[PDB]
RNA sequence: GGGGGGAACCUGGGGAACUGAAACAUCUCAGUACCCAGAGGAGAGGAAAGAGAAAUCGACUCCCUGAGUAGCGGCGAGCG
RNA sequence: CCGUGGUUCGUGGAGCCAUGGGGGAAUCUGGGCGGACCACCGCCUAAGGCUAAGUACUCCGGGUGACCGAUAGCGCACCA
RNA sequence: UGAAAAGCUAACCGAGCCCGGAGAUAGCUGGUUCUCCCCGAAAUGACUUUAGGGUCAGCCUCAGGCGCUGACUGGGGCCU
RNA sequence: ACCCGGUGAAAUUGAACUGGCCGUGAAGAUGCGGCCUACCCGUGGCAGGACGAAAAGACCCCGUGGAGCUUUACUGCAGC
RNA sequence: AAGGGGGCCUGACUGCGAGGCCUGCAAGCCGAGCAGGGGCGAAAGCCGGGCCUAGUGAACCGGUGGUCCCGUGUGGAAGG
């Protein structure tokens, strides 16, 4: 999963620590890795449908932003926008972010 | 580039005042209980190293 | 070709040397606290200013000259004679 | 005197060893390393302050004793200095902590306790400390002990 | 030792130190260590009585 | 207005193993080599939701020192 | 809060800075921080951005070597 | 890739070639260059994932200190 | 193949003034001992020796070497 | 008497330890005597387990009971 369009949102690399054994806490011995290794991890991107100027938009975004797609709708509404190609009219709703 | 301290030997082992190398004596950390009152007592003191192994930590040691 | 079917062996092992015997002797000079001799059981018995650990071992009392002495059927003793 | 008359005395510029060159020289082939071995490979040998060839070293065997610390690491103290009266002839009047670093003496930043060593004159020695034994002495010999709180 | 010929701390009565380590037989002396032992603490002398290990 | 190039230097995204641990897996090598994007004569950083014990300092960067200290660490090798 | 990175910090009493997931405020009588947590006493003002110098480097120009002298010195003194 | 031989993948493939990490590591083998003078070993013990490698001791050497203490021999006790 | 005219390599090679026997010696001697034998230099031939050439033995063992393969070896990762 | 029986008992002590055996280190071993508070004995005295020589395991990591020494601005607490 890519870029979240609104958030900027992104993967990134992280480590899984792999472990063993009774923690000092709990008066254990101690934990033991047995492994570290990278793997990754992506922003919940969702897709996001949605109509402005009656043209047919459709956002990708994590599902933390979501609403945040909402606003912008809302926003746009005191916008001219009609006759406008629908990539036309995302550049400018993200315009207002 | 400068040298580095030992932090086991830091950790473990003295330097006296004449350059003496004083530890723990050895043997008592468990298996107690059939161990006398006198050995568990006298393993209670310090001691001071033989010379060749007290003057090899000495060098560990060297911004002591 | 060679190396057929040879054996083993159900022994070969030992105890550690255990260094016995007289520590000092007749004429020698000793410190109180001399160990004087090493033994397993009475092989010499304590005499004037000699004392016995609980191993046998023959140590002096004070400080003085070791002196050795066989009284037959009743062993043979280790003292200390001490020194003016 | 001449830079021809330059020279040092005999003993201060010693000529360097220079192994593996000849017969004669008797540091040669080898050079005075011996035959093979760990110890006459370039490299060679594991740091000998600590290595044993691999049984549980002398240093290892040993327990690890008092306090060791731990993260976020140590905790700031006010230091203390001892000085003896002893080495304090070279004084008159007062005697500050200021002084008595500006001599020598007091290590910076470490505040002033005065110990008992040697004998006292009557004097007004300003101290944060006083060893029990110096500051009767003191006292003795009449002089004007005062303690600092700052 | 073993699981018969255990382990025992000697616990003193008047202060609840344990000031001595030793063992017994639980199956030939199933019942707790009575003994009169010194007291380091208490300076005197004290009945102990058997501690679990 | 961009694109492409530039000896090294610079920031960022990704990122090894030999090796050391006298074996080895945590650890080390090392955020190194290398790949990629970008910046520019530099680049990065920078005007405190800072430091941390003094009723103190006052953006950042660079050098010396503090210091192989405080600490980290199969509390080992080592790191710092 | 969960999974991780950074720091001397390897899960450690583990804060602080960062954030992939979940829950999810307040506008100064508000928030963050001073190594779990709580009280006290203090420091700071997050979730927008810019900024010279001091620093790094050497394709290039110059100057200088108890630097080399054609098997040396750059791979190349020469039509490399 | 293989109608299967670990075959083939630019004239040697149980893991291609090139450049790089890179002077990987090598307790192994080999090599280590002028002269004269004085001394002069060891191939033993202990521990060692140690056994053709090491750490401590033993034996060599150099400097400073001590100064008849040395090997060997005579007399005399004691030990076996 | 051999001879004459023309052209003209190679592995190898410490240096060689390079005989036999019986002994000897690191136990398989042109090289040491004692005897025996042998005028100097070549050409065509044969392969018993020079432990002949070639390839730092592939067998064997050693190295706390490497690699490919196996599994109910350990630990991990993909995948599910 | 170190063997067999009985009486009373817990020295199968706490704080130390002159001096030695053994020995590469680290370990291991014997120990008179001093103080505390005890046991048995009329007393001298003996008693710091067992006639003696095997019956064992360094350090690291953690547990449990004490103590109240450190504890990150201060008092607690976490942790040592
Ligand atoms: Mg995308
Ligand atoms: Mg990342
Ligand atoms: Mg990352
Ligand atoms: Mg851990
Ligand atoms: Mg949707
Ligand atoms: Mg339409
Ligand atoms: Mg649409
Ligand atoms: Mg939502
Ligand atoms: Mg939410
Ligand atoms: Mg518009
Ligand atoms: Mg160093
Ligand atoms: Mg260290
Ligand atoms: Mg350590
Ligand atoms: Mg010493
Ligand atoms: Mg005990
Ligand atoms: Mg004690
Ligand atoms: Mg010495
Ligand atoms: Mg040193
Ligand atoms: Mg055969
Ligand atoms: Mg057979
Ligand atoms: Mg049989
Ligand atoms: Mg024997
Ligand atoms: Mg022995
Ligand atoms: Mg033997
Ligand atoms: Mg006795
Ligand atoms: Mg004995
Ligand atoms: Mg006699
Ligand atoms: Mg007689
Ligand atoms: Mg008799
Ligand atoms: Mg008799
Ligand atoms: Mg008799
Ligand atoms: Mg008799
Ligand atoms: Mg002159
Ligand atoms: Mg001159
Ligand atoms: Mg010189
Ligand atoms: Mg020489
Ligand atoms: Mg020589
Ligand atoms: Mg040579
Ligand atoms: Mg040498
Ligand atoms: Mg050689
Ligand atoms: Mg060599
Ligand atoms: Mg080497
Ligand atoms: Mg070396
Ligand atoms: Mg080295
Ligand atoms: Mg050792
Ligand atoms: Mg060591
Ligand atoms: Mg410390
Ligand atoms: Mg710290
Ligand atoms: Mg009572
Ligand atoms: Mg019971
Ligand atoms: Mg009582
Ligand atoms: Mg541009
Ligand atoms: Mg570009
Ligand atoms: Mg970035
Ligand atoms: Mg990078
Ligand atoms: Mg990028
Ligand atoms: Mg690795
Ligand atoms: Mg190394
Ligand atoms: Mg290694
Ligand atoms: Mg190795
Ligand atoms: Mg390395
Ligand atoms: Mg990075
Ligand atoms: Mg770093
Ligand atoms: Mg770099
Ligand atoms: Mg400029
Ligand atoms: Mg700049
Ligand atoms: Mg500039
Ligand atoms: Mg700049
Ligand atoms: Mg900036
Ligand atoms: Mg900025
Ligand atoms: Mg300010
Ligand atoms: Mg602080
Ligand atoms: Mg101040
Ligand atoms: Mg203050
Ligand atoms: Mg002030
Ligand atoms: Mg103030
Ligand atoms: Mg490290
Ligand atoms: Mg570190
Ligand atoms: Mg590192
Ligand atoms: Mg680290
Ligand atoms: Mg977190
Ligand atoms: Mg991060
Ligand atoms: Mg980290
Ligand atoms: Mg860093
Ligand atoms: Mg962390
Ligand atoms: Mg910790
Ligand atoms: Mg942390
Ligand atoms: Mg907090
Ligand atoms: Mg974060
Ligand atoms: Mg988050
Ligand atoms: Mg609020
Ligand atoms: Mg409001
Ligand atoms: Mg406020
Ligand atoms: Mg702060
Ligand atoms: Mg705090
Ligand atoms: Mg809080
Ligand atoms: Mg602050
Ligand atoms: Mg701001
Ligand atoms: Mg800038
Ligand atoms: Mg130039
Ligand atoms: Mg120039
Ligand atoms: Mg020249
Ligand atoms: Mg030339
Ligand atoms: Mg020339
Ligand atoms: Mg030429
Ligand atoms: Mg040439
Ligand atoms: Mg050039
Ligand atoms: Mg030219
Ligand atoms: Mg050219
Ligand atoms: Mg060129
Ligand atoms: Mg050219
Ligand atoms: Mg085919
Ligand atoms: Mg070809
Ligand atoms: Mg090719
Ligand atoms: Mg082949
Ligand atoms: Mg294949
Ligand atoms: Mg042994
Ligand atoms: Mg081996
Ligand atoms: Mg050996
Ligand atoms: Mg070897
Ligand atoms: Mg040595
Ligand atoms: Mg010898
Ligand atoms: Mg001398
Ligand atoms: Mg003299
Ligand atoms: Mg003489
Ligand atoms: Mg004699
Ligand atoms: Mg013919
Ligand atoms: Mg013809
Ligand atoms: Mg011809
Ligand atoms: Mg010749
Ligand atoms: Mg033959
Ligand atoms: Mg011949
Ligand atoms: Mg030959
Ligand atoms: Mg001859
Ligand atoms: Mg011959
Ligand atoms: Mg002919
Ligand atoms: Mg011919
Ligand atoms: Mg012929
Ligand atoms: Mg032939
Ligand atoms: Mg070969
Ligand atoms: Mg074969
Ligand atoms: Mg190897
Ligand atoms: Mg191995
Ligand atoms: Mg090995
Ligand atoms: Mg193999
Ligand atoms: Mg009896
Ligand atoms: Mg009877
Ligand atoms: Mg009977
Ligand atoms: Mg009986
Ligand atoms: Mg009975
Ligand atoms: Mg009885
Ligand atoms: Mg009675
Ligand atoms: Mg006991
Ligand atoms: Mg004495
Ligand atoms: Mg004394
Ligand atoms: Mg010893
Ligand atoms: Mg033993
Ligand atoms: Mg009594
Ligand atoms: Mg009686
Ligand atoms: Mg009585
Ligand atoms: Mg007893
Ligand atoms: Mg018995
Ligand atoms: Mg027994
Ligand atoms: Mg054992
Ligand atoms: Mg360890
Ligand atoms: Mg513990
Ligand atoms: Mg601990
Ligand atoms: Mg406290
Ligand atoms: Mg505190
Ligand atoms: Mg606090
Ligand atoms: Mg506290
Ligand atoms: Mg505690
Ligand atoms: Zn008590």
């Amino acid at each position: 999963s890519k870029v979240c369009e609104i958030s900027g949102k992104r993967p990134i690399v992280a480590n899984s620590i792999q472990r063993r054994g009774k923690a000092k806490r709990e008066g254990g011995v101690g934990k033991k890795t047995t492994g570290i290794s990278k793997r990754r991890q992506y922003p919940n991107l969702q897709k996001v449908r949605v109509r402005v100027a009656g043209q047919e938009i459709t956002f990708r975004v994590a599902a933390s932003h979501i609403p945040k797609v909402y606003e912008l709708v809302e926003r746009a509404k005191g916008l001219r926008l009609e006759g406008l190609s629908p990539k036309e009219i995302k550049k400018e709703l993200l315009k207002l972010l | 580039p400068k040298m580095k301290t030992h932090k086991g030997a830091k950790k473990r082992v003295k330097i006296t005042a004449s350059g003496k190398v004083v530890a723990m004596k050895t043997g008592k950390r468990h298996l107690n209980w059939q161990k006398s009152g006198k050995e568990i007592r006298q393993k209670g003191r310090k001691f001071v190293l033989a010379k060749p192994e007290a003057e090899r930590i000495k060098l560990l040691l060297p911004y002591e | 070709a060679h190396k057929k079917g040879l054996g083993s062996t159900r022994n070969g092992r030992d105890s550690q040397a255990k260094r016995l015997g007289v520590k000092r002797y007749e004429g020698q000079v000793v410190r109180a606290g001399n160990i004087l001799v090493r033994q397993r059981g009475t092989r010499f018995k304590p005499g004037k200013n000699v004392g016995m650990g609980r191993d046998f071992t023959l140590f002096a009392l004070v400080d003085g000259v070791v002196e050795f002495q066989d009284r037959g059927r009743l062993g043979r003793y280790v003292h200390v004679r001490p020194l003016a | 005197m001449k830079l021809s008359d330059l020279r040092p005395n005999p003993g201060a510029n010693k000529r360097r060893k220079r192994v593996g060159r000849g017969p004669g020289s008797g540091h040669g082939k080898t050079a005075t390393r011996g035959h093979k071995g760990q110890k006459s490979r370039s490299g060679g040998l594991k740091d000998p302050r600590r290595f044993e060839g691999g049984r549980s070293t002398t240093l290892m065997r040993l327990p690890k004793r008092g306090m060791q610390g731990q993260v976020p690491g140590e905790i700031k103290r006010p230091r203390y200095q001892g000085v003896n009266l002893k080495d304090l002839a070279r004084f008159e009047g007062e005697v500050t902590p200021e002084l008595l670093v500006r001599a020598g003496l007091l290590k910076k930043g470490y505040r002033l306790k005065i110990l008992g060593e040697g004998e006292a004159k009557p004097l007004k020695v300003v101290a944060h400390a006083f060893s029990k034994s110096a500051l009767e002495k003191l006292k003795a010999a009449g002089g004007e002990p005062v303690l600092l709180e700052a | 030792a073993s699981e018969v010929r255990i382990k025992l701390l000697l616990e003193c009565t008047e202060c609840k130190r344990r000031n001595y380590a030793t063992e017994k037989n639980k199956r030939n002396t199933p019942n707790k260590l009575e003994l009169r032992k010194y007291c380091p603490w208490c300076r005197k002398h004290t009945v102990h009585r058997e501690v679990k290990i």
